[PDB]
This record gives C-alpha cells, structure tokens and sequence, in this order.
C-alpha cells in the first residue's frame, strides 16, 4: 500500500494483462469484474437512512 | 391373372415374414373378418383331466407354433379410394347414402415421405442456419487465426506484442505468472502458433 | 481429365472469426502411427484380461457340471486351484490369448484409432462444459460404422476352430493353434466364409462400439461437475462412468446378438415354413418391433454379458489412461483465445 515509483513499462503491463491475463475455472467476481467496470462509484454512508 | 405378382411363382419378391398371414389387399372396409378365437392344445390341454390321477399336466413342455404376427395396418388402393372420394360436381345430389360402405376410411400409404418427416429436425436446422447462413457465414467455418499483423496492425498487434513479451516488461510479467506465456512465435516473414496454444495456423494469403 | 469425375480444386481468400477456439483443431498427437499404437495397446490390454477371464469362467462351468459346486471358502479355493490345474484350461487360454492378440490389435485397436481420428479435435469449453455434443455425434457414428466389421473375420475364424476340434478324426481339419486355422480358412473354404451372414456379428460390434466410445466420452465431461464443484474422487466417478457406459453397451448388443439362438437353435415347426426365413436381419427388426423386451433379453448375463462387458470396461479405462478421450481446452480470453481482446476485460 505504497505508491512507489515503476520501475517497469505501464503502458507494456496494461497491454499484456488486456492480451493474456491468465484466469481459472473457479475465479471470484473479484478479480473477474469484465463487465462490472464503471467510474465514480456511489459513495454511501452505513447505518443509517436514505431517501 | 399374371405371375409376376404372384409370390409362390416369382421368386423375386421378397416376403416380408413380419406381415405372414395378413393381407391388406383382402380387407372389407369395414373388417368385417374374424381371426381370433379359442385356441387349445398349445398350454392348456383341450380334453379333461381333472380327474385323472395318472396324469400330470405339464406346461413347461410348451411345443412351438407358428409365430402370430400383429395385425398389418391396412394399405390404400389408389384407384379405388379415389373413384369411392370422386363425386361429380353438378350432377351428384348433395346427401349421404344409407349404406356404410360410403364412409371414408382411411388407409395407410407410401411411408418415403416419413423418412423426411423423421430427418425434420436435421433438415430445418440445417436450412436455418447452414442454408441461410445465420448469424454470418464465419460462425460455422472451421476457425483460423489472422495472419501476421492482418487486416491493420492496430487489430491484430502480433509485432508490438511480441516486442513487448521479449522486453524487460514482459519478462517480468510472465515470472510475475499473472500473464500467460506467449503462444505464437514471428517467423521469417509468417507466424506460427505453438502446439500447445490449441489453434489452428493463420490461413494462407494466397 | 483422369477419369470421368474430376476434382476441381479451388483457392479461396483469408477469412477468421473472433473466437479461434472452442471448434475443430486437430491435436498434434492424433496421427496415423501414435493413434494406431494407442488403440492397439489399449485393444490387446482389455482383450487379454477379457478373454482370460472367459476361459477361466467357462472351465469353472465345467468342471461345475461334473463335480458339486463349491460349499464355503475352502471348497471354492480347492476348486479354484483343481480349474487353474485342469489340462483343458491351460490349453483354453492358450487359444484365448492368441485369440486377445488377433483381436485387440485388429478389432478394438481399429475402433480406438478410428474414434481419435475423427473426434481428435472436438476442443471443450474452458471452465465449463462442451455442448454441441450433437457435432460429434456424427463422427462417432461414421468411427462405429467403419470399425464395425473388423472383429467378424477373427470372430468366425475362433468359431471354426472350435467346431473342427469335435469332428471325427476323418473330418478334422487338424488346425495346430488359433493363428494356424485363421491362416488355413482363407484358403480352404475362401475369404467368404468368414464373412457370410455377419449381420448379427457386425450390428452387435456397431452397437458396441458406438454407445460405449460416446457415451463415455459424453459422460466424463458432462458429469465432471462432480469432482470439478463437488470435489468428489475423479478416478471414482470416472469408474462408475465406465461402468454405466460398458452395462448400457451389453443392454444395446445382446438382443442384436440374440438372432442366432432364435435362428438356428429354437425348433423348427414341422412342415412350416421358418419363421425369419434364416434371415438374421429379418429376425432383428422382428426384436426391434417387439412389444415385451424381456423375451428377447433373456440369457443376457448367463451368455453374452461376462464375455463382452468386462472387456468395454477394461478398454475405456486404458483409453482414458493413454489419453485417447483427452481433448483440449484453452480460455476463449486468453491470448490465443480469441482475437478481440479489448473487449475480455472492459
Ligand atoms: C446403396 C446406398 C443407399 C442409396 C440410397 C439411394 C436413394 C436415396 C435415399 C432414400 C432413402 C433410403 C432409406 C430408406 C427409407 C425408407 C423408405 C424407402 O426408401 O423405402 C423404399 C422406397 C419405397 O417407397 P414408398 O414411398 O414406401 O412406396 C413407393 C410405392 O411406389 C408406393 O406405391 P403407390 O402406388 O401406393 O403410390 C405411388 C406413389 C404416389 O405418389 C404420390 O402420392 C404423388 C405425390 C404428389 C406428386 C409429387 C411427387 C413428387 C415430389 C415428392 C413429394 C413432395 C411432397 C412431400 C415433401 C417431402 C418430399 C421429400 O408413391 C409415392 O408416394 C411416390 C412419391 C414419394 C415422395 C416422398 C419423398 C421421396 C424421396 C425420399 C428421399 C430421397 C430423395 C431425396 C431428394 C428428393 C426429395 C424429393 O423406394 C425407394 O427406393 C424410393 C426412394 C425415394 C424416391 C426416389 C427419389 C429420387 C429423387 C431423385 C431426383 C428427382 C428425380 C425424379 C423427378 C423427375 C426427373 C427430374
Ligand atoms: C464409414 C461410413 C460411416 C457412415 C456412418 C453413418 C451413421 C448414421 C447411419 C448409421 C446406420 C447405417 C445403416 C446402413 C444400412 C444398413 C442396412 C442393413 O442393416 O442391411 C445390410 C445388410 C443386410 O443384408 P442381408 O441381405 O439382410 O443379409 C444378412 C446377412 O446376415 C449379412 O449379409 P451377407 O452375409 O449376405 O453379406 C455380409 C457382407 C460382409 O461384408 C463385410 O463385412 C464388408 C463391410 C460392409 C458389409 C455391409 C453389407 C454389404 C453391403 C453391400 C456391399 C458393401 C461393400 C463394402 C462396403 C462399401 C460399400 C457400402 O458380405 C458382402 O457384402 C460381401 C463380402 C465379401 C467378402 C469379404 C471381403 C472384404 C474385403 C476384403 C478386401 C478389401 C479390404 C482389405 C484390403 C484393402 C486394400 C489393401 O446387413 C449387413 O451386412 C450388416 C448391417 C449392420 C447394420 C448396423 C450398422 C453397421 C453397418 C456397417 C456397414 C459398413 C461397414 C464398413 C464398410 C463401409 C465403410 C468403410
Ligand atoms: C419419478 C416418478 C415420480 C412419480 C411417482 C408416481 C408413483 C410411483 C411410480 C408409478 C409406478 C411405476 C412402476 C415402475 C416399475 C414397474 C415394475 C418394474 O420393476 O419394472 C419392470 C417392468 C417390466 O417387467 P415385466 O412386465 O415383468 O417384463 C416382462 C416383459 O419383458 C414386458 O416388458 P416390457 O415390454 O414392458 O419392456 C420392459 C423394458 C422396456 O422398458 C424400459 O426400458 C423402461 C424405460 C423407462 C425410462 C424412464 C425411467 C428413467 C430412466 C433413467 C433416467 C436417469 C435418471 C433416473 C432417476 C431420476 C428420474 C426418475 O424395461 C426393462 O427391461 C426393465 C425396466 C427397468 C425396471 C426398473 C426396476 C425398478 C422399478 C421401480 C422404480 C424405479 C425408480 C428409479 C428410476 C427408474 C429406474 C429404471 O417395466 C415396466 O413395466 C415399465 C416401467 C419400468 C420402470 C420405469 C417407469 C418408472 C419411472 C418413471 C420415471 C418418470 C420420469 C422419466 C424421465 C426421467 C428423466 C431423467
Ligand atoms: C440418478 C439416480 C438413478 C436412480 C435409478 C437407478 C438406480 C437403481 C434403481 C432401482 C433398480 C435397481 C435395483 C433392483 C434390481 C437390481 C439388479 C437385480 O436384482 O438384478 C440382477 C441382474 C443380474 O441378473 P439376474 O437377474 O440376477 O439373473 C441371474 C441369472 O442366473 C442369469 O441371468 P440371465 O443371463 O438369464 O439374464 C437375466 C436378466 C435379463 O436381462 C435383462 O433384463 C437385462 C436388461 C435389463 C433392463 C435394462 C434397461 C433398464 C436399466 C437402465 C436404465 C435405468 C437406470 C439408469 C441408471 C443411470 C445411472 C445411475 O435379468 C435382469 O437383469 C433383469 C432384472 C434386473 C435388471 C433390470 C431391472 C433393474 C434395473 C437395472 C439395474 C442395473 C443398472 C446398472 C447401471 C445402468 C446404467 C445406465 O442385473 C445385474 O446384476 C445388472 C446390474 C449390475 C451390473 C454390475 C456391473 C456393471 C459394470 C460392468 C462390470 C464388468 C466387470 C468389471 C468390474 C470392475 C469392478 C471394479
Ligand atoms: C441428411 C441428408 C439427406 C437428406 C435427404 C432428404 C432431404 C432432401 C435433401 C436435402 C439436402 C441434403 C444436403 C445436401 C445438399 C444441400 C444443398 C444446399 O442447398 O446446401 C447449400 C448450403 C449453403 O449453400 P450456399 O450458402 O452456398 O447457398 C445456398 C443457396 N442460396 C444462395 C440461396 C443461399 O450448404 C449447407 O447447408 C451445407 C450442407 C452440408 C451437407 C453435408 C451432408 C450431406 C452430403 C452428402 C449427401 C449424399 C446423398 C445425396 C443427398 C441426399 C439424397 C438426394
Ligand atoms: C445411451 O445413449 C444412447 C446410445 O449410446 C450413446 C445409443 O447408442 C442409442 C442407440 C441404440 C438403439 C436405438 C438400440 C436401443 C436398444 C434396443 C432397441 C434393444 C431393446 C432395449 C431395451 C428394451 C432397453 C431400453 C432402455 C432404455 C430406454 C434406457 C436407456 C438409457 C439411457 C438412454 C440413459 C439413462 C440415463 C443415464 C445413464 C444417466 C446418466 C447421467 C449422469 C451420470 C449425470 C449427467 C449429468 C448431467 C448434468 C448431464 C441410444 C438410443 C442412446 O440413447
Ligand atoms: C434437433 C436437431 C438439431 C440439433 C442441434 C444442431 C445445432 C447445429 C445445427 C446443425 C443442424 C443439422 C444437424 C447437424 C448435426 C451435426 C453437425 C453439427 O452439429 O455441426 C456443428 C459443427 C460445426 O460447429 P462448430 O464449428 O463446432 O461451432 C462452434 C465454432 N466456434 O459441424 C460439424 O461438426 C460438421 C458437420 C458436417 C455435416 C453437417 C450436415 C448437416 C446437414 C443438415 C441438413 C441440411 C439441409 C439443407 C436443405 C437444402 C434445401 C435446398
Ligand atoms: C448440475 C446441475 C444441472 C443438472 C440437473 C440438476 C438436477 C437437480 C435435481 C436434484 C437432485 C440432484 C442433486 C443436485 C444436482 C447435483 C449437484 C450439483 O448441482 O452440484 C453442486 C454440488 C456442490 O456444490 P457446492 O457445495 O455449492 O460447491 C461449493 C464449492 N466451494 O455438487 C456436489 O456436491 C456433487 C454431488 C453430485 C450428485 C450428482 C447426482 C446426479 C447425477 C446422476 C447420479 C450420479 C450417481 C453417481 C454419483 C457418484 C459420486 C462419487
């Protein structure tokens, strides 16, 4: 949980794990959000109510 | 009278054991015949002997008849079923007649027809997708991966790909193991799949 | 331009789809020799056990008809070990051994080379189950068919090495050994006679063949969410999957194979006419068309099943063992997957 500087190609990492991502049989939701992808998340606050 | 239908004198013809006894060509429409009745001496012996103290029925010594086969549904007489349906339109007066040999039975005829009643399935399925070419004539084709760096680069990237896996970067990434190894290797001008990608070779330009 | 057809070859254009996977991609082990060699071990395997087996059985029956069957344990090792000692057994699976090796490298091996070839490629789907089960059928049925007769020749000439032996010394053909009477026949009564009347041998190996080979291969894919989500033992579940393959291939070929008791050995009817003609193809539409199975399915164990099942079972297991049921499996993501790979993470 550090932001370190990369020492590798971000653009070359980026491209390899779109290409040839390895997966498995059984693989949680988790590290498979394919179509569970969008921006600005909805933050709410727990315990309590909302209209 | 002509031998060439009769079977006893062609030979030709081949009988069909499974219809022994039956002949549709002798139905009365209505079947008015009677083929079944009592039958004795096969199990059950036809004489008495209830009494009889010197004798012991036993059915286990059942001796072999011949074989019953099951009634042959009956078989249309084109000519004839025609010419009994045929009523002369403005000549024939409009009613139905007292005797019971005018109703319309129905007989069995040609069975080739039920072949492709039977093929149905195949033959529509074939006909919606293979005859129609439905959803796109390369869903059904036998699947060939692009050629090298075919249609345009930015589709296919095989060259940036593979400069990226020999790089430093992608090294990295493999020993990382959340990439797969690279599957295809660029020849001398063509590329080629390993034998453990489980694709077949980019088809040929011609 | 050679004869009267001519085979007009064509070019055609590049064309690709967006999946490379998931369709027919023949694998590099499926090859004439590997496929062959394959087949053939698996088919002398299974033939040898099966054929041992039968001997060992049918010379228990024997002896069993001349001597009181067994009473308790040690009566049965005695018997046993009396079986294992008798003359005729040893001569038995003499025959039986050679008779294993002419078959399984001719008959079983053919089946298993022709099953690999033809659905070699049927790729499966990953992390799932292969559906479309309905394109191989078709290759299994073309396999059975063309495998089917391959067993007949051997099969009459076994048949009529044991029927020469019981003859008088005047009659008696006097074949040394199972490989000398099939090398003999050929030539003495002609190739025909091993191949007349072979509808119920070749019906009997199609049906065999067929709902064994597919069978098993539809069942070890479909049912492996057993041991894929269940986490049951995959060597159990294949086992169990072998045993209803091989029970349900003897219930598919016996009541074929029945057409010769009911040909030859029932009674005749005097002054009637037979009731199949001796037509053993007549006689098996005649079981296909009739209404109680159980007529024609007696005798299944005491006759057919001890002598053919054993060997299925015996030969799916080495065929899954070699590897001629495995198929290949690739995510349809992955970089040979597919060839759109902006779209497998988006
Ligand atoms: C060695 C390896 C194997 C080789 C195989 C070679 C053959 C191909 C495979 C066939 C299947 C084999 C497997 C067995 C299946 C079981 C049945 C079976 O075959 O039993 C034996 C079968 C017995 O036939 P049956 O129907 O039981 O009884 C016949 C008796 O004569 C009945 O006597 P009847 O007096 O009671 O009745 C007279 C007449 C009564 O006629 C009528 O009622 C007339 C009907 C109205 C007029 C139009 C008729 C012609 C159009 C066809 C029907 C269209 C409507 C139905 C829609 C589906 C059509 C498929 O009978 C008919 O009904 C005859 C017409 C039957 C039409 C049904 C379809 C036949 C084709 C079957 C598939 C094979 C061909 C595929 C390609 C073509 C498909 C069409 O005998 C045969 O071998 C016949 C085979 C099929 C007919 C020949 C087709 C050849 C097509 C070639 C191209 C066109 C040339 C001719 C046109 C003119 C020149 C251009
Ligand atoms: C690969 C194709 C895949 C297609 C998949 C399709 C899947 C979907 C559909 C599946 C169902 C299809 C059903 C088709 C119609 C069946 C009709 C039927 O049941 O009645 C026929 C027939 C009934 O005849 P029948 O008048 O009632 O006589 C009854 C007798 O008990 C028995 O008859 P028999 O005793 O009078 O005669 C028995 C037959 C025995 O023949 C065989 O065992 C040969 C195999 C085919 C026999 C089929 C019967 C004969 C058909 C006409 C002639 C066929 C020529 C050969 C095959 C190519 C042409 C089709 O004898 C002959 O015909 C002549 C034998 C001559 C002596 C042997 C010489 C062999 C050649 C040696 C030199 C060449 C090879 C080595 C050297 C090579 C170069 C270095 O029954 C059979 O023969 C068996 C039918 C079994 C049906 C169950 C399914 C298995 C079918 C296997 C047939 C094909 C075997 C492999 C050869 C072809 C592919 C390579
Ligand atoms: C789930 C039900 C829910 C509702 C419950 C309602 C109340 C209770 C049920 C009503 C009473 C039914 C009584 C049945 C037994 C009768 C006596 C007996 O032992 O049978 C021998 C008896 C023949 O003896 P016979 O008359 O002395 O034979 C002299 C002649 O050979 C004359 O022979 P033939 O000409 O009639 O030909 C006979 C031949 C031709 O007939 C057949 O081949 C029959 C084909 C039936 C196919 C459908 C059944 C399921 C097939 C497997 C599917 C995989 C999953 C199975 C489990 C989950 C689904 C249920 O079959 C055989 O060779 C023998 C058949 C096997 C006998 C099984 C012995 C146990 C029976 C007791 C019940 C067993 C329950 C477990 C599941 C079934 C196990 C077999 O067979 C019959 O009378 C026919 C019925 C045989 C049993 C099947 C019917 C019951 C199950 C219905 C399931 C409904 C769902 C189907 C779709 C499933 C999709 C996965
Ligand atoms: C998903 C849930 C599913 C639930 C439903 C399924 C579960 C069962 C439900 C309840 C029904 C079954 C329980 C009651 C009956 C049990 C059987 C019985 O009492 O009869 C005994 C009887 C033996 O003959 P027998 O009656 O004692 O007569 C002796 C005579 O002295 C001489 O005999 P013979 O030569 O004169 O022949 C007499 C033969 C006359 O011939 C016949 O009738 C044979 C044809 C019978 C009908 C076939 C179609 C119906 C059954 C299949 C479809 C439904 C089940 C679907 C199952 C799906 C998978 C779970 O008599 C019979 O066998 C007829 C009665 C018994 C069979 C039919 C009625 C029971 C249903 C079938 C039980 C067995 C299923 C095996 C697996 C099936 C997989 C698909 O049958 C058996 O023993 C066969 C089953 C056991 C086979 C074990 C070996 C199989 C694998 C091969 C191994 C090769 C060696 C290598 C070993 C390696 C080891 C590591
Ligand atoms: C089970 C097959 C036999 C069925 C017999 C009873 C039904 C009558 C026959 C129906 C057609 C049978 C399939 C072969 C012919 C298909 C022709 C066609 O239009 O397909 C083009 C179509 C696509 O053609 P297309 O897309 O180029 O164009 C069609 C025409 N337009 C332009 C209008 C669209 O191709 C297919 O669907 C592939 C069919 C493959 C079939 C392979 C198995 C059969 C081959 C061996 C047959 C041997 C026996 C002879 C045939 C049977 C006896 C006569
Ligand atoms: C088993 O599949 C089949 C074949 O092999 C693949 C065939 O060759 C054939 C072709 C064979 C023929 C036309 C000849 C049939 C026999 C004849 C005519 C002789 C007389 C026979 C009889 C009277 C017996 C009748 C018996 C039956 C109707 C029962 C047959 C049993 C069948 C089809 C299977 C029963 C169910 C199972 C094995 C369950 C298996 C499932 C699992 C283990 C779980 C799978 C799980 C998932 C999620 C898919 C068929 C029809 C078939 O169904
Ligand atoms: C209930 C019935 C339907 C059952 C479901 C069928 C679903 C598919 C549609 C098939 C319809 C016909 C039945 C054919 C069954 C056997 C062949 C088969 O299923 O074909 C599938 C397979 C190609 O599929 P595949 O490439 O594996 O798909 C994924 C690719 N990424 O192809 C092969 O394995 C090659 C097979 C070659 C021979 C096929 C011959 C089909 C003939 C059909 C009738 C044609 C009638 C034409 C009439 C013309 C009239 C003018
Ligand atoms: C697959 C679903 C679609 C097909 C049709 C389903 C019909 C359902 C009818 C109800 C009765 C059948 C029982 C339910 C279906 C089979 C079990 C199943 O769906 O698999 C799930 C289950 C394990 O699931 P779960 O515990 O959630 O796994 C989490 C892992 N972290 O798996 C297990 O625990 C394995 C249990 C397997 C039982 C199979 C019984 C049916 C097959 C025919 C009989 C097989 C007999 C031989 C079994 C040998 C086992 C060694």
């Amino acid at each position: 949980k550090l932001l370190k500087q990369s020492i590798y190609d971000q653009t070359t990492q980026y491209k390899l794990i779109k290409k040839n991502k390895k997966r498995g049989e059984l693989i949680p939701v988790t590290l498979a959000r394919r179509i569970l992808r969008t921006k600005k998340t909805l933050v709410l606050p727990a315990h309590v109510n909302i209209t | 009278y002509d031998w060439r239908d009769d079977p006893k004198v062609n030979k030709d013809i081949e009988e069909d054991i499974r219809d022994r006894g039956w002949h549709p060509e002798t139905y009365d429409f209505p079947y008015t015949k009677k083929h079944d009745d009592w039958v004795f001496d096969v199990t059950m012996p036809s004489q008495n002997y209830q009494t009889d103290l010197t004798v012991n029925i036993h059915p286990e010594n059942k001796k072999m008849h011949v074989m019953k086969q099951v009634m042959r549904q009956s078989y249309w007489d084109a000519e004839h079923d025609m010419a009994h349906e045929y009523d002369y339109e403005s000549e024939d007066l409009d009613f139905q007649c007292e005797s019971f040999k005018s109703q319309h039975f129905r007989k069995k005829g040609p069975i080739s027809q039920y072949l492709i009643l039977g093929l149905l399935p195949i033959l529509y399925f074939g006909t919606e997708f293979f005859y129609n070419h439905y959803p796109d004539e390369d869903y059904w084709r036998v699947a060939h991966p692009p050629p090298l760096d075919y249609p345009d680069t930015d589709d296919t990237d095989d060259t940036e790909t593979f400069k990226d896996y020999k790089s430093f970067t992608g090294r990295r990434m493999v020993d990382t193991g959340i990439v797969d190894p690279l599957w295809y290797d660029i020849r001398e001008g063509k590329k080629v799949y390993y034998d453990w990608a489980g694709v077949n070779q980019p088809m040929e330009d011609i | 331009m050679f004869f009267e057809l001519e085979d007009i070859k064509r070019r055609h254009s590049l064309y690709w789809d967006i999946y490379n996977v998931q369709g027919w991609v023949r694998r590099p082990d499926s090859t004439l020799y590997n496929n062959v060699k394959r087949g053939v071990t698996a088919g002398v395997v299974a033939s040898l056990v099966q054929e041992n087996i039968t001997a060992l059985v049918e010379n228990c029956k024997l002896l069993a008809t001349k001597y009181e069957k067994p009473q308790n344990l040690r009566q049965a090792a005695t018997f046993m070990k009396e079986v294992f000692k008798l003359e005729n057994y040893r001569k038995a699976v003499w025959n039986r051994s050679q008779y294993a090796l002419c078959i399984g490298t001719f008959d079983i091996g053919a089946r298993l080379a022709t099953f690999r070839w033809l659905n070699n490629g049927w790729q499966r789907v990953f992390a799932g189950f292969e559906f479309n089960f309905v394109r191989k059928i078709p290759t299994t049925m073309l396999a059975a068919l063309f495998t089917a007769p391959f067993s007949v020749p051997f099969e009459l000439a076994r048949m009529a090495y044991y029927g020469d032996k019981t003859f008088p010394k005047e009659l008696q053909r006097g074949y040394s050994s199972y490989l000398s009477a099939l090398a003999r026949i050929p030539f003495e009564e002609g190739p025909y006679f091993l191949f007349k009347n072979s509808f119920p041998l070749i019906i009997r190996n199609f049906f065999q063949t067929f709902t064994l080979f597919y069978t098993y291969d539809f069942l070890k894919d479909k049912a492996s969410f057993a041991w894929r989500v269940g986490e049951q033992n995959e060597y159990a579940c294949k086992m169990i999957i072998a045993g209803i393959s091989t029970y349900l291939a003897a219930v598919f070929s016996y009541p074929w194979m029945v057409t010769r008791e009911m040909v030859d050995f029932w009674p005749k009817v005097p002054g009637a006419p037979c009731t199949f003609n001796g037509n053993y193809r007549k006689a098996a539409v005649w079981i296909w068309y009739h209404e109680f199975s159980g007529n024609y399915f007696a005798g299944f164990f005491t006759k057919y099943f001890w002598k053919a099942s054993p060997g299925m079972f015996l030969t799916l297991m080495l065929a899954d063992k070699v590897g001629l049921f495995d198929q290949t499996t690739v995510d349809n993501f992955g970089g040979a997957g597919n060839n759109s790979w902006e779209d497998t993470f988006v």
